[PDB]
């Protein structure tokens, strides 16, 4: 118990990073790992990001200067919905970077 | 350099995938509990995996209760019960503990220095885990 | 939590559970009933004990000590708060920390060549 | 006459004063007679001498007044006398215009005959006779010192605007859009200030002699020393040893009014012969009441369920809106580290996505409520707001506090 | 420590058992809610009548069932308008014709239940709207509730009395309840 | 055998005890439809896939891998 202080802050799993290989032969076969490498698709995830960052920034241009206020989205019908609109696809675009 | 992401809240559901259609191939159930994990600020229910519902039921939790989870190792751990079961029970071996305050999905970054051979007996041999 | 007992009464199903434990605790200076969780009146389930009987009660780890028969007699608050303090050289939390079956090679000796990254 | 007259009504006190100077002026309503039946005007009970036993005979009850003639024997006394009220001057008030405050949910009856009374006796040329969450989003009108709290963080009126108003009588809790407040999204809070007294009352007896007879005395502990909470109720609890304040009660003869004696301070020398009682544990007690009624036994939902139900039912798109602005009016709201509390649980209580922002006057909140009617007179809507004695006369007296001032209108 | 071994009967024995030998509440708490809420002590026995007008229940059931625990009058008016007068007196007014000779009839009315109920004045509709409607409906708890000593507020020790179930903390909390807020003793 | 499946239809109702369902697998180039037989069916109960999901069987020894 005098042990079992909070680790996760400074440990690294090293699971994740795939440094653990010599369990990685157990269910593995060395013709699917070289298929599986060689799909990385990169620009699936990009595509997803080009088509929102528009949005945003149109967003962005438009009510980009007063939805953020926080003193003018406190009082305004529609200016709340472009406020939450780009909080939304910021939230959006950094999950899919993830 | 490293990146994680951190989540939190209390238990109130335990419930696998429903999985209306059939398809001809699923008697439907899934190892897979969807919980919504109920934080005072935020709430989202996810797919966990059989590893991660696992170690919650390790854990032999109940309605009503503070967890911690990972996205990527899926760690659980719980600070305990909620106060508000504390009054349930006159006694209980479990403490009964408020829910931290945050939001659910915290993201942290460690940059945190480990010599090679250390890394050397992690790879040679494997440091341990919770499964059998 | 130290004191006499009066009676056990356990509240549960014939069938599906749902147990709820409650059992009078005595002393010199209280008389008070008690709910016990889940934990606690499984252990009395465990140990065989009698209402006249006198237990020790930890909150932390649910453990049962009872000692004598009205041959105890026990005083003051049930919620006593005493401090319990251990004593121990820097080799046994070393042996534990090396390996998992440190506590039994510590308590057999069969040790050796511990990591002096671990030191 | 252009300058009107603020009358801000009370079921403690009521807020009173002209048009033209910043300081409103002050007149408990409530009529007290000593045991031995000697009547002391609303003004005067704190001239007399004996607050032992002192039976309360007040108008207002715990929602509204009922004693027409009683009350306006009050308003006669309070708005006749210069003598009494230095710089003030009202000798018949024909062309005087008035701005008067009321609760949102005034009776039909009860408006009729105040309306009635108001029009015919005090010949009002023009009032408004509105409550004061419709004054409220009029606050950016005007420039001044202003506060505010953050929970996350660690025309020429404003439209979403969420008001939260605490008084002696009740509290509530009111969403106002484009200065009409949302009438059922508007709820209300039984604890008052005079359950606080009962209360106070009650657990003084339970813990020292009995003071039911004192009210005075229950008063002034709960006006100078009751504190709220900073974080829980737990580490005040734990704290409360180093959080100890001790009161010296007022001996008749020699002081009127008591003092606490900080044991922290040593400005305080002189030794008393009077008996002091000390206070350690209901100086937080009693604020933690409004987020755990349940610490009183009582089965009241709570501040955080009436909000929540209140948002909840309320349309979807303002409630952020209404979340976006967060004003404290009100005597009860002069607790110290009380809005922030407040600030924090919501943002605990409310989702990530949402932000909380609750602004905090200083000082009086009651004040603040009695400037911002004040300060609504020069608005230019004002002129166009105020009904005049004709649109009265001609018509029925039930039109006119049942559309322009009537609750059920904006229903 | 356990026997492995333990005697088991089938008659009087079960897995389950382990014994060893040697509305009205709601009415409760509003009623001591609302008495809180009351100053003066001749006030205290005339609104419970306000009470059970307000709740609907009858005053006389409730009042058997349940156990608790004028501002008007012309001499008064009398000296309270000797008291201000430095400046006093506004001037009523009245007509005649039909239309005042029914106003009569509401003009100094003194209608009271107990202060002003009295009337089909107001509406039943209206009279559920003020009073059935503000209320919340589903919410009745959503945040944690909190249990402490009935006299001082501790909690770290939690004991429910045996005679009265009332939750005492310390030694003398139990000491002073017995004799004093232990009524079933 | 590598390709996406594109749907997954086996009559285990009306029909039951492996009623050699057909189960249809695209790729980017060409797409077809494999029948899947009572020894298949017992197959692709494990290694359950929903389609919508790249999974690859070895011709010989017909082994499913779900990618
Ligand atoms: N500085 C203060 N500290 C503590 N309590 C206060 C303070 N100022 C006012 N109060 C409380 O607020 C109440 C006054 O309510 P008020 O808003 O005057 O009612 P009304 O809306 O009828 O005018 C009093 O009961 C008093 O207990
Ligand atoms: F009108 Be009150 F005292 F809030
Ligand atoms: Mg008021
Ligand atoms: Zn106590
Ligand atoms: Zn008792």
């Amino acid at each position: 118990k005098l042990f079992k202080k909070n680790n996760q802050v400074n440990r690294v799993d090293l699971d994740f990073l795939n440094l653990v290989f010599t369990l990685n032969d157990k269910d593995l076969t060395s013709y699917h790992a070289e298929e599986i490498s060689k799909l990385t698709c990169v620009k699936n995830f990009v595509e997803e990001v080009n088509k929102l960052r528009e949005t945003n920034k149109q967003l962005q241009e438009e009510f980009g200067e007063a939805s953020f206020l926080n003193f003018q989205d406190a009082n305004q019908y529609f200016k709340y919905s472009n406020k939450q609109k780009l909080e939304g696809t910021v939230d959006m675009l950094n999950f899919l970077k993830m | 350099k490293e990146t994680k992401e951190v989540y939190e809240g209390e238990v109130t559901e335990l419930t696998p995938e429903d999985a209306e259609n059939p398809l001809g191939g699923y008697g439907k159930t899934i190892s897979h509990v969807i919980v919504g994990l109920k934080s005072a600020k935020g709430t989202k229910t996810l797919r966990l995996d059989p590893t991660i519902y696992e170690s919650i039921q390790r854990e032999k939790v109940s309605i009503g209760d503070v967890i911690y989870i990972e996205a990527n190792t899926g760690a659980v751990k719980r600070v305990g019960r909620s106060d508000a079961y504390a009054t349930e029970f006159d006694l209980e071996t479990e403490e009964y503990v408020p829910l931290p305050k945050g939001e659910v999905h915290k993201k942290k970054e460690i940059v945190q220095d480990v010599t090679l051979h250390d890394l050397d007996v992690a790879n040679a041999r494997p440091q341990g885990g919770q499964d059998v | 939590i130290e004191g006499e007992v009066v009676e056990i009464q356990i509240d549960r199903s014939i069938t599906g559970g749902h147990k709820q434990g409650k059992l009078t605790i005595k002393t010199t200076d209280m008389e008070t009933i008690y709910e016990l969780g889940n934990k606690m009146i499984d252990g009395l389930t465990k140990e065989k004990v009698l209402a006249g009987d006198v237990i020790s009660i930890d909150k932390a780890s649910g453990k049962i000590t009872k000692l004598g028969r009205s041959v105890q007699c026990p005083e003051g608050e049930l919620q006593k708060r005493k401090t319990v303090v251990h004593t121990v050289s820097l080799h046994e939390i070393d042996v534990i920390n090396s390996r998992t079956q440190g506590f039994l090679a510590l308590f057999t000796g069969d040790t050796g060549e511990i990591r002096s990254e671990v030191r | 006459e252009t300058p009107p007259i603020v009358i801000d009504n009370g079921s403690y006190e009521i807020k009173f004063g002209p048009s033209t100077n910043k300081k409103p002026f002050r007149a408990l309503n409530a009529l007290a007679k000593d045991k031995f039946g000697t009547s002391y005007l609303s003004n005067h009970i704190k001239n007399i001498k004996d607050i032992s036993s002192i039976t309360f005979r007040r108008p207002h009850e715990l929602g509204q007044l009922t004693l027409w003639e009683l009350e306006s024997c009050i308003w006669d006394y309070c708005l006749f006398n210069p003598s009494e009220f230095d710089g003030f001057d009202l000798k018949e008030g024909k062309g005087h215009h008035l701005v008067a405050s009321e609760s949102c949910m005034t009776l039909p009856e009860l408006s009729k005959h105040a309306d009635q009374v108001i029009f015919e006796e005090y010949e009002f040329d023009s009032l408004f006779k509105s409550p004061v969450a419709v004054f409220v989003p009029f606050t950016k009108s005007y420039k001044g010192e202003m506060r505010t709290i953050s929970g996350k963080d660690e025309s020429d009126y404003h439209d979403f605007q969420l008001v939260i108003d605490s008084g002696f009588n009740c509290t509530w809790i009111i969403p106002v859009l484009k200065g009409i407040p949302y009438y059922k999204a508007v709820k209300k809070l039984d604890i008052g200030g005079r359950f606080l007294t009962g209360l106070l009352k009650e657990t003084l007896s339970f813990r020292h002699y009995n003071m039911m007879d004192e009210t005075i005395l229950v008063n002034n502990i709960k006006e100078q020393c009751l504190f709220v909470s900073p974080v829980s109720y737990f580490d005040s609890f734990k704290t409360k040893d180093k959080h100890a304040l001790e009161y010296v009660l007022p001996d008749f003869q020699t002081s009127f009014l008591g003092y606490v004696r900080n044991p922290r301070k040593e400005n305080v020398p002189l030794p008393e012969d009077a008996q002091i009682i000390t206070l350690t544990d209901e100086l937080f007690t009693i604020p933690e009441t409004f987020f755990h009624p349940e610490i009183s036994q009582i089965t009241k939902p709570g501040i955080v369920e009436a909000i929540l139900e209140s948002l909840s039912m309320l349309p979807e798109i303002v409630r952020p809106l209404m979340v976006g602005n967060i004003v404290c009016t009100g005597g009860n709201f002069n607790l110290p580290n009380f809005a922030q509390r407040l600030a924090a649980e919501l943002q605990r209580q409310l989702p990530t996505d949402w932000t909380c922002h609750v602004s905090v006057p200083e000082g009086d909140c009651a004040l603040f409520g009695w400037e911002v009617m004040s300060q609504f007179a020069k608005t230019d809507s004002y002129r166009k707001a105020r009904v005049t004695r004709e649109e009265y006369y001609e018509h029925g007296p039930d039109w006119c506090t049942k559309h322009r001032f009537g609750y059920q209108n904006w229903i | 420590m356990k026997a492995l071994v333990e005697e088991i009967d089938k008659k009087t024995y079960n897995p389950d058992i382990y014994f060893t030998s040697l509305q009205q509440e709601i009415l409760q708490s509003d009623r001591r809610f609302m008495e809180l809420n009351t100053e003066n002590f001749s006030d205290l026995p005339n609104v419970p009548t306000l009470l059970s007008d307000l709740t609907g229940v009858p005053r006389d059931r409730i009042e058997s069932t349940t156990k608790p625990i004028w501002v008007l009058k012309p001499e008064t008016l009398r000296e309270i308008q000797l008291s201000y007068k430095s400046t006093k007196l506004p001037k009523p007014k009245r007509k005649n014709t039909n239309r005042i000779v029914a106003l009569k009839k509401v003009l100094s009315s003194k209608r009271n239940l107990h202060s002003f109920l009295d009337s089909a004045l107001l509406n039943l509709m209206d009279k559920n709207v003020i009073y059935h409607n503000v209320y919340n409906k589903r919410y009745f708890k959503v945040l944690p509730l909190i249990t402490t000593c009935s006299i001082c507020g501790g909690y770290d020790s939690i004991s429910s009395c045996v005679n009265c179930g009332n939750k005492i903390c310390s030694v003398s909390c139990f000491k002073l309840h017995n004799e004093t807020r232990c009524r079933n003793r």
